């Protein structure tokens, strides 16, 4: 099982790491069960 | 998952992913929001 958990915070600061405890609830399960050993992250640039 | 028990209404707020509550001792307590307590009992 590939499972995601997620949560969403408000946070105003410009750059540093948000302070404070919060709760992570389950947001998905996957049942797919593959091999994982690396992993890549997704960026979304911007052209004019 | 069977018992015993006196159903209620239950003013506890669960969430999506959550279906079963239990309270201390590990002991079922809510199941989906539906409160279990168990009918009267003593000794005589
Ligand atoms: C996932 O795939 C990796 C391949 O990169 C596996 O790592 C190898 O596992 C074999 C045993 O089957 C070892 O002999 C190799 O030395 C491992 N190589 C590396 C680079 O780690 C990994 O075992 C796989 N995982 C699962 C759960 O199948």
């Amino acid at each position: 099982y590939f499972k995601i958990y997620s949560k969403h915070t408000p946070i105003n600061l410009v750059r540093d790491l948000p302070q404070g405890f919060s709760a992570l609830e389950p947001l998905v399960d996957l049942p797919i069960g593959i091999n994982i050993t690396r992993f890549q992250t997704l960026l979304a640039l911007h052209r004019s | 998952l069977t018992g015993t028990g006196v159903l209620t209404e239950s003013n506890k707020k669960f969430l999506p992913f959550q279906q079963f509550g239990r309270d201390i001792a590990d002991t079922t307590d809510a199941v989906r929001i539906l409160d279990i307590t168990p009918c009267s009992f003593g000794g005589v």
